[PDB]
């Protein structure tokens, strides 16, 4: 079902070169914001994570328990709906209340054939905020015991970037066990845990609250 | 084709301090996920412990509260659970199981034999 925390001790014993001393716990429904300097390594640890919680070798892997959204948004040849459902079975009501969290509504409507819009090698072109959204969508449609999130806010105004974190990361992703590599101090407020990470090792582990009562 | 044989198993006074250990055997270690359960007699199957490939990430069940700690050396293929505090109530046949499914949803592919602990408060 689900071990309420995961305890990760890596003292300088995976991915050596960029990650060295991190300890920390996740637990579920939780909003952990990973944060830290250019060089901490918050997509290393994202990957770190996600290769000790995957299946082993080859196993069938049926559903995956891990959801990833990389920094780089991908766009596989298909349409707009298949890139977000990405394998997983279509659901109306899940699939159109993770558009309007991903503020796509709007843009999906505009164009031609809508959601059934082909994307890559033999249709449209897409803006940069545009596939982050759809990159995004495609993680939060997922569902997955566990959601790394490496920088998914790029490209895109202030104004929608604090839109969509609270619509589809406080509001509809509230359950869920989330690990959200941040960097705005608003993301951070918002966080059940905070991750400071600085040339690979962990330096805070705690709440708003205790980063500010420590500086 | 795997096989494990747990170890360490006897009998501690109230408040004392144990160390299980488990042999896998006929397979690569590092491909697999460890586990400890437990079986008070009676009772309900226990989840105890539950290590990672690497061994970077463990989880307990809601009972240790601290007291048990899970290690493993995929070098001398072994997985240990060092329990302190033992108190009365933590007697159970101690099972350690292995798998190589997702750590998130586990799927407990092999089993021990199960090694006695005790504590007797006499």
């Amino acid at each position: 079902n689900g071990d309420d925390s995961l305890f990760f001790s890596n003292f300088s014993l995976l991915g050596t070169p960029v990650l060295k001393d991190i300890n920390f716990k996740i637990e579920r429904g939780q909003l952990l914001a990973v944060a830290g300097s250019t060089g901490a390594g918050k997509t290393s640890l994202l990957m770190m994570i996600m290769g000790e919680l995957e299946p082993s070798e080859g196993k069938i892997k049926h559903s995956g328990r891990i959801s990833f959204c990389p920094q780089f948004s991908w766009i596989m040849p298909g349409t707009i709906k298949e890139n977000i459902i990405f394998g997983v079975s279509y659901d109306e009501y899940r699939y159109r209340s993770v558009i309007k969290a991903c503020q796509l509504e709007e843009d999906i409507s505009k164009f031609p054939e809508k959601d059934n819009t082909v994307l890559g090698e033999g249709g449209i072109t897409l803006s940069g905020g545009q596939r982050a959204r759809i990159s995004l969508a495609r993680a939060v449609y997922k569902d997955a015991d566990l959601y790394l999130l490496d920088s998914p806010f790029g490209y895109l105004d202030v104004l929608t970037e604090k839109e969509i974190f609270e619509s589809c990361v406080c509001k509809l992703m509230a359950n869920k066990t989330r690990i959200l590599v941040t960097s705005k101090m608003e993301h951070l407020k918002k966080a059940d845990k905070i991750l400071i990470l600085h040339e690979g090792s962990s330096y805070f582990y705690g709440t708003f609250s205790e980063l500010q009562n420590l500086q | 084709q795997v096989q494990l044989q747990e170890s360490g198993g006897g009998v501690v006074g109230p408040g004392g301090s144990l160390r299980l250990a488990c042999a896998f055997s006929g397979r690569t270690f590092s491909d697999y996920w460890m586990a400890w359960f437990r079986q008070t007699p009676g009772e309900e199957r226990d989840f105890v412990a539950a290590i990672s490939r690497s061994g970077i990430t463990t989880s307990y069940g809601d009972f240790v509260e601290g007291r048990f700690t899970i290690t493993r050396d995929n070098a001398k293929n072994t997985v240990n659970l060092q329990m302190n505090f033992l108190k009365p109530e933590d007697t159970a046949d101690y099972y350690c199981a292995a798998g190589t499914s997702s750590f998130l949803r586990r799927e407990y592919d092999y089993w021990g034999q199960g090694t006695q602990v005790t504590v007797s408060s006499a």
